[PDB]
RNA sequence: AUCGAGAGG
C-alpha cells in the first residue's frame, strides 16, 4: 500500500488548473512544456512514417516532435545528443517514442480521487500556457476548484491501453454515473446564470447579435431560423436562439407549482424536437438533475452528441452574457427602509417572547414537558424562538428583493446562493451554536465579562440580531468566532473520518464484481447477490417512473 | 406520525396515528406488550433486530439505517450500492463489520488481506497456517503486477 | 498613576468590564437606522472598561477591513493567507542572505486601514496593491 | 522596522514557540465516566518553582 | 463639409481633444479606440545594457522604468522596425540610442530624472527620441535616487514598437466614450432601489441631447449613431495625431485585406 | 399559402405580470361572442392599452433560410402593425364541438376558444399571427 | 514576522474549540486549516 | 518601491507628479485631495497611484554601501 | 479438469458483447496492426489503427474469440461473429 | 409510484408520437389480439438471464417483475388506443425500442459493481457536514463498525 | 515561461497566409474566411460595414480562442454574387468613411484654437 | 487573493482593448466572478471596493476598522457627492463591440494581494528519469524530477473502471517492472541464473 | 536516505 498498490510511475505530470469556455468537455488543456516531455512510443507502420519522420526532423525542441528512437536491436537513441538526428532512416519494426499531440487520450486526476468519475479520460488540446485548461462542466465531477488546485495526468503506453482509455473510462462514458442515477456533469456558474436572462419573455435579440450567436454554434445547419416577431422590428427570443444547441428528436416535458399550458411567469418546461415551448431555463432544466436535458441527450442521441451539447450551449450562453453583462454589489444586500424596521420590529418581538417565556420559568409557573426537565424546554423554546425570528426576518428580506436583484437572480438561476445567505447578509444571521448548544457559561454564570451574572438573555448566550451588512456588536462577533471555530474543526474531523471510512469500505468490497451469470461474486465464489442490485440491470441506464396502477380510486382506475 | 393509508375507494389518504419514541432498547422484552403491532415495531439498533427477528430483518433494518443516514443531508446513491454493502456485511451468517477483525479476518486469501490493516501479523499466521492464495483477488495482481481477473481481463482471447 | 491594571484570566471572573465609555453616561428616539443594534448594558456597576475591542484581534487579523461584516471562518481562512502574500518583509532585503525572498515592484498602502495597522506597520511596509477591480461576468475565463 | 525576539543558529533565525500547559499546584476535580469505578476525583498537579 | 461621418470638437489642448462622432457606425467608433489603445506605433526604449549600477533598485527595476519613459515619436514614419531593417542587431534607421550617466557627488540625495537622458545615435534629423518632459519643472520622470558614492551608468536602445506587444508603447491614455446619455435606445437595463432617474446621475452629454418624451414611445428602429468622445495623450504624439494616426492606420489595416484578396 | 382564421377583439385586461417588454392579455371576439383569447404582446414595440379593439388573423404563409425584406417589392402580406411566427404545439378539447388552440411565438403564448376554427388550423410548424392597429 | 513570534503551540477535553476564556488574551480567528487546527493560535 | 513611471489602469505618467504632489502637501499647506486634483489625476485609477503610494526609496539609501 | 468446457449449443451467457471485452478487441487489435499486420478491409483513408479496428469490427473480420470464464472453472468460447455489438 | 426503473416509456411514446406523425383523429389499424399477444411476446424477450432450466428460467421472470408490471400498466389496451392513439407501425416499433433499450440497460459481467458501490457511499459521506438522534458521520461510524455501546438507541413504537 | 512571444498577435508566421479562404458545406452561396493575426478591432468593423449591404444574406464572425489572435468570418449573398466582392465593397466603403473622418477632423481641429 | 479569503488564479489575461471600460475611459485591473459572492458571504469585499472608492476620489483613508459607526449608507451618501452611483454600479462598456452592458458593474477599486504560489515553480512533468535505488520506483518531488503518486486510492478508483491492461502498465511499465529466474521445486528465487 | 517543521488544495 505504499510501492505495492501504490507507487510514484512515470509519464505522469501536476500543475495547477484554470477554466476554458472555449474547450470542449472531454478536451484538456495540456501546455507545450509537459507535451514536450511526456512521450508516447509509436510503431512505424506505413501509415505513419511520412509523418513520425517529420515528427523525428522537429527535434524534441518543438511540440510536434519526438524525443527517442528505439531500433529493433533494443540500443535508444537520444535525438537531443546525437549525430544522426538529421539523417535517420526509418525502418519498419522500430518505435519513435514521439510528443504528446492533439486529440490524444490521457488520464485526468483529481486527487482526493472518491470516485470514478475523479480519474477520467480526456482528449488531448496543446495550449501555450503553464495551466491545465479544463471545461466547466467537468469540474463537479472532480469537485475541482480554481483557487490553486493542481490536477494529475498520466498517459497510456500501448495500443490495448489507450482503447482501455477512450472506450471505457473517456469522459462522455462517465456523464451517466450508477451512482445517484443521474447526470453527475451540468451546467455551471456563468453558463447558468446566463441561461436563465437569456430565454426571458423580455430578453429578445436584435440581427446582428443573432447572426454572431448563430454562427458561434459549432455544428449547423447554416438555415436562419424563422424570427419570433416580424412586423415593428424583426426580433428573435432566447428561447429561439437557444434552441439551435439542441438537437432535433429532444422532448422534454416538466410541470412544477404553477403550469397550465399558458403558464405565466413562464413556469415548468417544454421542449419538442430540439425547440423549446415555454419554460425559463434554469437548475432543474439543464442542471445535473435526474431525468433532465442531459439524462434526455445522453440516453437518445448518445455520450458524443451530448459532449458536443454542453459545448455547443456554454459558447452561445457565454457569448450572450459577455455582450450582455452581469454584477453584484452591496446594493443587492440592502432592502427597504420601511423593510428594515419591520425586521428589527420581528426581532424585538421576539426579544419579548423570550423575555415574558424566561419570567414564566423564573416565577416556577412552568409546565414540565414528559421526558425532559424544566431547563431543557427552556432551552429548546428560547432556541426555537430566535430560529423562527431569524427565518422571518430573512423572508421578509426576500419579499423585499426586486427582480433585477442579482443575489436574487443567482439564487433564481441556481447558479450560486440561497435563501440563508440572503438572510444572515441582509435581515439577520441568527443564533450561534457550539456542541448543539448556546454559547455555554465559559466563565461562572456567565458568558463574557461584560454580562452580569446568570444571564439567560438571547444576547448573553450567543444571539447575533444585526446582519453582515449593519455590522456586528464585539460580543457578537466573539460569538460568531466561537461557532466559526467548531465549524471549521467539524470540517476538519469529517475530512478525516470520511477518507478512513472510505478506505474501510474500498478494500471491504475490492473484489466484488458481476461474473458471467450475473451472480454477483468475489474472489472465493461466494454469492453476495444472486441477481446484481436483485435485477441485474446497469444504475447508468435507469430512471425516475411513475406507476399509475399504485395511486387512485379502483374506479378511476377502472374507467 | 402522519402516514399514508388506501381509503376504502382505494385512493390513498392521510391518516395521521399516535407512535411510541424510546430512548433505551430491550426489543425481545418489548414486543410481547399488549396494546401495540408486534409486525410494525422498529428498533435503530440494527444490532438488536438482527439478534430477535432474524438476520433477514437485520438486513433490512441495516439498509434503512444507512438511507437515513444518506438522506438526512439530502443525498441520493442507488439501491444496488448500500444493497451490496448490506449483503457483504450480512453474507457469513452476521453482521461483519468493516474492520481489521471484522471482514479482514475471513479467508479471502492473504496477499489481499495484509494490504488492508494488521500486515505483518496476517503474512506471519499465514506462513505459520501454511496458507495458499488463489490470486483470483484483485489486490494479489496488484502485487503480482499481473492483468487481474477484472472486466477487461476476466476472459482469454485465442484465435478462431 | 492606578489609570490601568493587568488583568488575568482568573482575575476577571471576578470583575464587570464596560465594552466602551459611553456606557457610562447616564440615561434619559430619533436615531440612524443604518447602525448597529447596541444592547443598552443593563448592568451598572462595572470595575473596568476595554481599552478598544479591537484589540481582541492578533496581528494578521487587524489587517482584516470590516472583519465585523464577514463571516467568521473568512476572518480566520484570510489570516492564513496574509503570512503568504508577498512585500516587503523588511527594508535591508538588498543585504541579507535569505534562501528565499520576494519582494513587491510597488507596494501599496491600502485604501481601507483599520486604525490597529498604525501600530503593526502595515502603511509603511505593505504587501500589496489598490487594484481597479471589476465584479463582472466577462468570456467566462 | 525590525522587532527582533528570535535567535540567530548557525546563521539561521530561529523562534521559541510558546508552549501551553495547564499550571501547576492548582486543585480541580473530574467527575469520572459512569463504568468507572471511582465516581469523582480530585487531582492537584504539584510541582515547585 | 464632405459626408460620411462628422466631427464637432468641444474642446482641445495639446493633451485632452474632446469631441463628437456624428453620423457612424458604432463598431467604426469601437475599432476606432481599440486601434488607438493598440496599434499605431510608437518609439520607446527596449533594451538596456547596464555598466554600472550602485543603486538599491535591481537592473531590471531600472530597465522596466525606462521601457515606460516617453519618447517623442512625431515622425516614428520615418523610423523602421528594426525586424524590418536589414542591419545586423540595431542601426540608424531602425533605432535611437540614448544613454545615461549619474554619480552621487553630492552629500544631499541626488535624483535621476528622464532629463539626464542623452541622446547618442544620429537622428538624421527627425523629430525623434527627445523624452517629453510636461512637468512645471523642466525636470523628467523621477527614475532614481542616489545617495553619496552611488552611481548609475548605462545605454538604451530605443526601437519601434505597437501597443499590442507592450504597453510601454501607448501612445494614449484613457478614451472617454459615451453614447445615447438618456438611454433612449434602451441598450442597458438601469439598475434602482427607488427611482433610476435619482439614484443615477446625470453625464454632462445630457445636455447635447434631447430628452424623451414620456408620452411617446419607445423608438424601435432608431440606432447608434452619435457619440461623445474624449482622447487624452501623453505627449508621444500630440492628441490631434492619435486619432489621425488612428484611423490611417485603421484605414491600412483595411488596405493590407484589400492587397491579400488581390493577392490570393 | 392562404389565411387560416379572421376574427376582431375588443380587449379585457392587460397584465405585465414580471415582465418590462411583454405584457400577457385577454380579449374577447365582439363580432361573434363566447369566442375569447389570451396572448403574449410585446408592448414596446407594440402598445396595447385596455379596452381598446383590434383585428387578429392567422396565416399559413406569406424549410428555407431566413432571408432579409431587402426591397420595397418583395410582397409582403401585411398592412398590419404586430406580425409573429409561432408554433401549436396542443389541441384542447374542452366539450364536444368546441377547441382550445394553444400557440408558441417562440415563448410568447397564444390560447384561442370557439368552435368557428372547424376546417383549418392543423398541428403545422407554419404559423403567423398579424393584429391590425 | 510579526505573527510567528507571537505563537502558541498546544500539544497533545475539548481544547480546539474557541473557550470563552480566550477573550482578549488570543485572537479567535488567526489559527491554522485542518490538521492542528485550534492548537495553534497567536496571542 | 519608488513612483511608478504611469498609471497601471489609465497609463497616464504620474512619474513626474511626486515631488510636486509633496510640494503642494507641505510648501502650500493643502490636503491629498487637491493636491491630486492640482496634479491633473482626475480618475480615480490614476489617483491611487500616488496616494497609495510608500517611497521606500528613502528607506534604501539609508544603508551606506 | 480435462475438457471442462460448454458446447456452442446450451450456453447461457450473454451474446450481446459487453464493453470490456469490446474494448479489449480493440486494443488487442489495434495492437497488432500497430507492429504491420495484414488488415482486412478497405480501409477509406483510416491511419488511426483504432479506427481501422473499430471499421473491422463494424464489418465483423475480426478472427479472434472470447473465451468467458465461469466460477466453477468452465468456460464458453464466443466467436466476433456471434457476439452482437450494441 | 416514482421509482428507479429502466427504459423510459414516457419518451418512448413521445418518441413514437413524433417519429411517425400521430393525429388524435383517425382511428388506429391495431387489432386487440395485436396489442396483447406482442405485450405478451415482449415479456417473453425481455432477457436477464438465459438458462433453460426451471430455477434460472424463475429467476429470471422474477428479475424483470416490476419492469414487466410498469410496461402492463403503460401498455394497456385502453391506455395504447385512446391515449396513445398508436398505430402498428408505431406500437412495433415501440416494442423494438423496449426491447433493444433493456437489453442494453443489462449488467455488463466483469464490472466491479463493489469498489463502485463503497466510492458510491464514500462520496456524499465526504461532503456529509452539519432533532438529538445521531445522524451524519458519528452514524456512519457506528453502523460501518457494529456499535454495541449506541450512542442514541431508540425504539418506534406502533 | 510558457506564453507566446507578443508578437504572434500580429506577426505573421512561417507558411501563415493572411486570408485563408474555404467553401462552406450545406450553404449555397456561404463562405468562411479564416484572417490570421487579427482580432475584434477588423472583425466587428468587416461583419457590421457588410450587414449594412442589402444584397448579403449573413455575416458573423468568431474567435474560436482569446489565446490566439485570428477570427473566422462567414459571408453568404445571393445567386451572382461572390461574397469576395461584398468583402471588398464593405472594405472600400470603410476606407472612405474613415478618409472622410480624418479629412473633416484635420477640418474642426484646424479650426480650433489651443 | 484579497483580505477576505477570496483567492483565485489568473485564467486568462486581457489587454485594455479586449477589457470593459466605463465612460471615463478606466479600465479594471482585475475581474472576479459575482457567483463566488454569496456561497461565502465576504461582504467586507464589497464593503472596501465602496470606501475605497470614496477614499481614493476625496484623498483620505478609509477608516475600515472593526466596531466602528461606519455605515453603508454614509458611504453612499458620500459618494453620491462625487458624483458616482451610490452602491459602486457602473455604467460599463464592452471591450470587444462598445455596446453597453444590459447589466451595471459593481466597479472600484480593492487591495488585492500576490499570494506565494506560482505556476513555474508548481509545474512538473517527468515522463523518464531517475529511480530510487531500493525499490527502483521514480524517485520523490519534482525537486529530484520525480514521477506523480499513483496512489491506491487513483488503484481502487481505476478498478472501478475495469481497465485492467492500464493498471498492470502503470504498476509494471511505469514503475518497478523486473524479471526473475524462479524453480518449480523450491518455489523461491534462489536460482543462479547466468542468462548468456 | 532518516527525523522534524511549515504550507497548498
Ligand atoms: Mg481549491
Ligand atoms: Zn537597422
Ligand atoms: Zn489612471
Ligand atoms: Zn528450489
Amino acid at each position: 500500500r505504499g510501492n505495492l498498490m501504490g507507487k510514484r510511475v512515470d509519464f505522469s505530470a501536476r500543475t495547477v488548473i484554470s477554466g476554458d469556455p472555449n474547450l470542449e468537455l472531454d478536451q484538456v488543456g495540456v501546455p507545450k512544456s509537459i507535451a514536450k516531455t511526456l512521450t508516447y512510443p509509436e510503431v512505424v507502420t506505413p501509415y505513419n512514417i511520412d509523418r513520425l519522420t517529420q515528427l523525428v526532423r522537429n527535434g524534441p525542441n518543438e511540440h510536434p516532435g519526438a524525443k527517442y528512437v528505439i531500433r529493433d536491436s533494443g540500443d535508444r537513441i537520444d535525438l537531443r545528443y546525437s549525430k544522426r538526428a538529421g539523417d535517420i532512416q526509418l525502418q519498419y519494426g522500430w518505435k519513435v517514442e514521439r510528443h504528446i499531440m492533439d486529440n490524444d487520450p490521457v488520464l485526468f486526476n483529481r486527487q482526493p480521487s472518491l470516485h470514478k468519475m475523479s480519474m477520467m479520460a480526456h482528449r488531448v488540446k496543446v495550449i501555450p500556457y503553464s495551466t491545465f485548461r479544463l471545461n466547466l462542466s467537468v469540474t463537479s465531477p472532480y469537485n475541482a476548484d480554481f483557487d490553486g488546485d493542481e490536477m494529475n495526468l498520466h498517459v497510456p503506453q500501448s495500443e490495448e491501453t489507450r482503447a482501455e482509455l477512450s472506450q471505457l473510462c473517456a469522459v462522455p462514458l462517465q456523464i451517466v454515473s450508477p451512482q445517484s442515477n443521474k447526470p453527475c456533469m451540468g451546467i455551471v456558474q456563468d453558463t447558468l446564470c446566463g441561461i436563465r436572462k437569456l430565454t426571458l419573455r423580455d430578453t429578445f435579440i436584435e440581427l446582428d447579435q443573432v447572426l454572431n450567436m448563430l454562427y458561434w454554434v459549432p455544428d449547423w445547419d447554416g438555415v436562419i431560423p424563422t424570427p419570433a416577431i416580424i412586423k415593428p422590428k424583426p426580433l428573435w427570443s432566447g428561447k429561439q436562439i437557444l434552441s439551435v444547441a439542441i438537437p432535433n428528436g429532444i422532448h422534454l416535458q416538466r410541470f412544477d407549482e404553477g403550469t397550465t399550458l399558458l403558464s405565466p411567469k413562464d413556469n415548468g418546461m417544454l421542449i419538442i424536437d430540439g425547440q423549446i415551448i415555454f419554460g425559463v431555463v434554469e437548475k432543474k432544466t439543464v442542471g445535473s438533475s435526474n431525468g433532465g436535458l442531459i439524462h434526455v441527450v445522453t440516453r437518445e442521441k448518445g455520450p458524443q452528441v451530448c459532449a458536443k451539447l454542453f459545448g455547443n450551449i456554454q459558447k452561445v450562453v457565454n457569448f450572450w452574457l459577455l455582450h450582455n453583462g452581469f454584477s453584484t454589489g452591496i446594493g443587492d444586500t440592502i432592502a427597504d427602509g420601511p423593510t428594515m424596521r419591520e425586521i428589527t420590529e420581528t426581532i424585538a418581538e421576539a426579544k419579548k417572547k423570550v423575555l415574558d417565556v424566561t419570567k414564566e420559568a423564573q416565577a416556577n409557573l412552568l409546565t414540565a414537558k414528559h421526558g425532559m426537565t424544566l431547563r431543557e424546554s427552556f432551552e429548546d423554546n428560547v432556541v426555537r424562538f430566535l430560529n423562527e425570528a431569524r427565518d422571518k426576518a430573512g423572508r421578509l428580506a426576500e419579499v423585499n428583493l426586486k427582480d433585477l436583484n442579482n443575489v436574487k437572480q443567482m439564487v433564481m438561476a441556481g447558479s450560486k446562493g440561497s435563501f440563508i445567505n440572503i438572510a444572515q447578509m441582509s435581515a439577520c444571521v441568527g443564533q450561534q451554536s457550539v456542541e448543539g448548544k448556546r454559547i455555554a457559561f465559559g466563565f461562572v454564570d456567565r458568558t463574557l465579562p461584560h454580562f452580569s451574572k446568570d444571564d439567560y438573555s438571547p444576547e448573553s448566550k450567543g444571539f447575533v440580531e444585526n446582519s453582515y451588512l449593519r455590522g456586528l456588536t464585539p460580543q457578537e462577533f466573539f460569538f460568531h468566532a466561537m461557532g466559526g471555530r467548531e465549524g471549521l474543526i467539524d470540517t476538519a474531523v469529517k475530512t478525516a473520518e470520511t477518507g478512513y471510512i472510505q478506505r474501510r469500505l474500498v478494500k471491504a468490497l475490492e473484489d466484488i464484481m458481476v461474473h458471467y451469470d450475473n451472480t454477483t461474486r468475489n474472489s472465493l465464489g461466494n454469492v453476495i447477490q444472486f441477481i446484481y442490485g436483485e435485477d441485474g440491470m446497469d444504475a447508468a441506464h435507469i430512471e425516475k417512473q411513475s406507476l399509475d396502477t399504485i395511486g387512485g380510486s379502483d374506479a378511476a382506475f377502472e374507467k | 406520525y402522519d402516514r399514508k393509508v388506501p381509503s376504502p375507494t382505494g385512493e390513498y389518504v392521510k391518516e395521521p396515528e399516535w407512535v411510541l419514541e424510546t430512548d433505551g432498547v430491550n426489543l425481545s422484552e418489548v414486543m410481547t406488550v399488549p396494546g401495540i403491532d408486534p409486525t410494525r415495531i422498529y428498533t435503530n439498533s440494527f444490532i438488536d433486530i438482527m439478534e430477535v427477528l432474524g438476520i433477514e430483518a437485520g438486513r433490512a433494518a441495516l439498509y434503512k439505517e444507512v438511507y437515513n443516514v444518506i438522506a438526512s443531508d439530502g443525498s441520493y446513491v442507488n439501491y444496488r450500492h448500500m444493497a451490496l454493502l448490506v449483503d457483504v456485511m450480512t453474507t457469513q451468517g452476521g453482521l461483519t463489520s468493516v474492520t481489521r477483525h471484522g471482514f479482514n479476518r475471513s479467508n479471502t486469501g492473504a496477499l489481499m488481506r495484509c494490504s488492508f490493516e494488521e500486515t505483518v501479523e496476517i503474512l506471519f499466521e499465514a506462513g505459520a497456517s501454511a496458507e495458499l492464495d488463489d490470486c483470483r483477488g484483485v489486490s494479489e495482481n496488484v502485487i503480482l503486477g499481473q492483468m487481474a481477473p477484472i472486466g477487461t481481463g476476466a476472459f482469454d482471447v485465442m484465435i478462431d | 498613576e492606578g489609570l490601568v491594571e493587568y488583568i488575568d484570566a482568573e482575575e476577571e471572573e471576578s470583575i464587570l468590564i464596560a465594552m466602551q465609555p459611553e456606557d457610562l453616561e447616564p440615561a434619559e428616539l430619533d436615531v440612524d437606522p443604518a447602525k448597529r443594534i447596541r444592547v443598552s448594558h443593563h448592568a451598572t456597576t462595572f470595575t473596568h472598561c476595554e481599552i478598544h475591542p479591537s484589540m481582541i484581534l492578533g496581528v494578521a487579523a487587524s489587517i482584516i477591513p470590516f472583519p465585523d461584516h464577514n463571516q467568521s471562518p473568512r476572518n480566520t481562512y484570510q489570516s492564513a493567507m496574509g503570512k503568504q502574500a508577498m512585500g516587503v518583509f523588511l527594508t535591508n532585503y538588498n543585504v541579507r542572505m535569505d534562501t528565499m525572498a520576494n519582494i513587491l515592484y510597488y507596494p501599496q498602502k491600502p485604501l481601507g486601514t483599520t486604525r490597529a495597522m498604525e501600530y503593526l506597520k502595515f502603511r509603511e511596509l505593505p504587501a500589496g496593491q489598490n487594484a481597479i477591480v471589476a465584479i463582472a461576468c466577462y468570456s467566462g475565463y | 522596522f525590525d522587532m527582533g525576539g528570535y535567535f540567530i543558529i548557525n546563521g539561521s533565525e530561529k523562534v521559541l514557540i510558546a508552549q501551553e500547559r495547564s499550571a501547576g499546584n492548582i486543585v480541580q476535580v473530574f467527575k469520572k465516566a459512569a463504568p468507572s469505578p471511582i465516581s469523582h476525583v480530585a487531582e492537584i498537579r504539584s510541582a515547585l518553582e | 463639409s464632405e459626408e460620411g461621418p462628422q466631427v464637432k470638437i468641444r474642446e482641445a489642448s495639446k493633451d485632452n481633444v474632446d469631441f463628437i462622432l456624428s453620423n457612424v457606425d458604432l463598431a467604426m467608433a469601437n475599432s476606432l479606440r481599440r486601434v488607438m489603445i493598440a496599434e499605431i506605433p510608437t518609439l520607446a526604449i527596449d533594451s538596456v545594457e547596464v555598466e554600472t549600477n550602485t543603486t538599491v533598485l535591481a537592473d531590471e527595476f531600472i530597465a522596466h522604468r525606462l521601457g515606460l519613459i516617453p519618447l517623442q515619436s512625431m515622425d516614428i514614419e520615418q523610423l523602421e522596425y528594426s525586424r524590418d531593417c536589414f542591419c545586423e542587431d540595431h542601426c540608424d534607421k531602425c533605432s535611437v540610442v540614448l544613454t545615461l550617466q549619474a554619480f552621487g557627488e553630492s552629500e544631499s540625495t541626488t535624483n535621476v530624472y528622464s532629463k539626464d537622458l542623452v541622446i547618442v545615435s544620429n537622428l538624421m534629423g527627425r523629430n525623434i527620441g527627445h523624452p517629453i518632459i510636461q512637468d512645471k519643472e523642466g525636470n523628467g520622470v523621477l527614475i532614481c535616487k542616489l545617495r553619496k558614492g552611488q552611481e548609475l551608468k548605462l545605454t538604451c536602445v530605443a526601437k519601434k514598437g505597437i501597443a499590442k506587444e507592450h504597453a510601454k508603447w501607448g501612445p494614449a491614455a484613457a478614451i472617454e466614450f459615451e453614447y445615447d446619455p438618456w438611454n433612449k435606445l434602451k441598450h442597458t437595463d438601469y439598475w434602482y432601489e427607488q427611482d433610476s432617474a435619482k439614484e443615477w446621475p446625470q453625464s454632462k452629454n445630457c445636455e447635447y441631447e434631447d430628452p424623451p418624451n414620456e408620452g411617446d414611445p419607445f423608438d424601435y428602429k432608431a440606432q447608434a449613431d452619435t457619440f461623445y468622445m474624449n482622447v487624452e495623450s501623453v505627449g508621444s504624439i500630440p492628441v490631434d495625431q492619435v486619432v489621425v494616426r488612428g484611423i490611417d492606420t485603421l484605414q491600412k489595416k483595411v488596405a493590407s485585406i484589400l492587397l491579400a484578396l488581390t493577392q490570393m | 399559402s392562404n389565411t387560416l382564421f379572421d376574427d376582431i377583439f375588443q380587449v379585457s385586461e392587460v397584465d405585465p405580470g414580471r415582465y418590462n417588454k411583454v405584457c400577457r392579455i385577454e380579449a374577447a371576439s365582439t363580432t361573434q361572442d363566447q369566442c375569447k383569447l389570451t396572448l403574449d404582446i410585446n408592448v414596446e414595440l407594440f402598445p396595447v392599452a385596455a379596452q381598446d379593439s383590434l383585428t387578429v388573423t392567422i396565416a399559413s404563409s406569406l424549410t428555407r433560410s431566413w432571408r432579409p425584406p431587402q426591397a420595397g417589392d418583395r410582397s409582403l402580406a401585411d398592412d398590419y402593425d404586430y406580425v409573429m411566427y409561432g408554433t401549436a404545439y396542443k389541441f384542447e378539447e374542452v366539450s364536444k364541438d368546441l377547441i382550445a388552440v394553444y400557440y408558441s411565438f417562440g415563448g410568447l403564448l397564444m390560447r384561442l376558444e370557439g368552435n368557428y376554427r372547424n376546417l383549418n388550423n392543423l398541428k403545422q410548424e407554419n404559423a403567423y399571427l398579424l393584429i391590425r392597429r | 514576522t510579526l505573527s510567528h513570534l507571537r505563537r502558541t503551540n498546544t500539544p497533545i477535553a475539548k481544547p480546539r474549540q474557541l473557550h470563552n476564556t480566550h477573550w482578549g488574551l488570543v485572537c479567535p480567528a488567526e489559527t491554522p486549516e485542518g490538521q492542528a487546527c485550534g492548537l495553534v493560535k497567536n496571542l | 518601491m519608488i513612483v511608478p513611471v504611469r498609471c497601471f489602469s489609465c497609463g497616464k505618467v504620474v512619474g513626474d507628479k511626486w515631488e510636486s504632489y509633496l510640494n503642494l502637501l507641505q510648501e502650500d499647506e493643502l490636503d491629498e485631495g487637491t493636491a491630486l486634483s492640482r496634479l491633473g489625476l482626475k480618475r480615480y485609477c490614476c489617483r491611487r497611484m500616488i496616494l497609495t503610494h510608500v517611497d521606500l526609496i528613502e528607506k534604501f539609501l539609508r544603508y551606506n554601501p | 479438469l480435462k475438457e471442462k468446457a460448454i458446447p456452442k449449443d446450451q450456453r447461457a451467457t450473454t451474446p450481446y458483447m459487453t464493453k470490456y471485452e469490446r474494448a479489449r478487441i480493440l486494443g488487442t487489435r489495434a495492437l497488432q496492426i500497430s507492429m504491420n499486420a495484414p488488415v482486412f478491409v478497405d480501409l477509406e483513408g483510416e491511419t488511426d489503427p483504432l479506427r481501422i479496428a473499430m471499421k473491422e469490427l463494424a464489418e465483423k473480420k475480426i478472427p479472434l474469440v472470447i473465451r468467458r470464464y465461469l466460477p466453477d472453472g468452465s468456460f464458453e468460447d464466443w466467436s466476433v461473429e456471434e457476439l452482437i455489438v450494441d | 409510484a416514482n421509482w428507479p426503473l429502466p427504459v423510459n416509456i414516457r419518451r418512448i411514446i413521445q418518441n413514437a408520437q413524433q417519429t411517425f406523425h400521430i393525429d388524435h383523429t383517425k382511428p388506429s389499424d391495431l387489432t386487440i389480439k395485436d396489442i396483447v399477444l406482442g405485450v405478451k411476446d415482449l415479456q417473453e424477450n425481455l432477457l436477464v438471464l438465459r438458462g433453460k432450466n426451471e430455477i434460472i428460467q424463475n429467476a429470471q421472470r422474477d428479475a424483470v417483475t416490476l419492469f414487466c408490471c410498469l410496461l402492463r400498466s403503460r401498455l394497456a389496451t385502453r391506455r395504447v388506443l385512446q391515449e396513445y392513439r398508436l398505430t402498428k407501425q408505431a406500437f412495433d416499433w415501440v416494442l423494438s425500442n423496449i426491447e433493444a433499450q433493456f437489453l442494453r440497460s443489462v449488467v455488463h459481467p466483469g464490472e466491479m459493481v463493489g469498489v463502485l458501490a463503497a466510492q458510491s457511499i464514500g462520496e456524499p459521506a465526504t461532503q456529509m457536514t452539519l432533532k438529538k438522534v445521531t445522524s451524519g458521520v458519528p452514524r456512519l461510524k457506528e453502523i460501518l463498525n457494529v456499535a454495541k455501546n449506541m450512542k442514541t438507541p431508540s425504539l418506534t413504537v406502533y | 515561461m510558457n506564453a507566446p512571444d507578443r508578437f504572434e498577435l500580429f506577426l505573421l508566421g512561417e507558411g501563415e497566409s493572411k486570408l485563408k479562404i474555404d467553401p462552406d458545406t450545406k450553404a449555397p452561396n456561404a463562405v468562411v474566411i479564416t484572417f490570421e493575426k487579427e482580432d475584434h478591432t477588423l472583425g466587428n468593423l468587416i461583419r457590421a460595414e457588410l450587414l449594412n449591404d442589402r444584397k448579403v444574406l449573413f455575416a458573423a464572425y468568431k474567435v474560436e480562442h482569446p489565446f490566439f489572435a485570428r477570427f473566422k468570418l462567414r459571408i453568404q449573398t445571393t445567386e451572382g454574387y461572390d461574397p469576395k466582392d461584398a468583402l471588398k465593397n464593405a472594405c472600400n466603403s470603410i476606407i472612405n468613411k474613415l478618409g472622410a473622418l480624418k479629412t473633416n477632423f484635420e477640418t474642426e481641429w484646424n479650426l480650433q484654437t489651443l | 487573493a484579497s483580505r477576505h479569503g477570496q483567492k483565485g488564479t489568473i485564467g486568462i489575461t486581457y489587454r485594455r482593448e479586449d477589457m470593459p471600460f466605463t465612460a471615463e475611459g478606466i479600465v479594471p485591473d482585475l475581474i472576479i466572478n459575482p457567483h463566488a459572492i454569496p456561497s461565502r458571504m465576504t461582504v467586507a469585499h464589497l464593503i472596501e471596493c465602496l470606501l475605497s472608492k470614496v477614499a481614493a476620489l476625496s484623498g483620505n483613508e478609509g477608516d475600515a476598522s472593526p466596531f466602528t459607526d461606519i455605515t453603508v449608507e454614509g458611504i453612499s451618501k458620500l459618494l453620491r457627492e462625487h458624483g458616482y452611483q451610490s452602491r459602486g454600479f457602473e455604467v460599463m462598456y464592452n471591450g470587444h463591440t462598445g455596446k453597453k452592458l444590459m447589466a451595471q458593474i459593481f466597479f472600484g477599486p480593492t487591495y488585492y494581494q500576490r499570494l506565494r504560489h506560482m505556476v513555474d515553480d508548481k509545474i512538473h512533468a517527468r515522463a523518464r528519469g531517475p529511480m530510487q535505488v531500493l525499490t527502483r520506483q521514480p524517485v520523490e518531488g519534482r525537486s529530484r524530477d520525480g514521477g506523480l503518486r499513483f496512489g491506491e486510492m487513483e488503484r481502487d478508483c481505476m478498478i472501478a473502471h475495469g481497465a485492467a491492461s492500464f493498471l498492470k502498465e502503470r504498476l509494471m511499465e511505469a514503475s518497478d517492472a523486473f524479471r526473475v529466474h524462479i524453480c518449480g521445486i523450491c518455489g523461491l528465487m534462489t536460482v543462479i541464473a547466468k542468462l548468456n
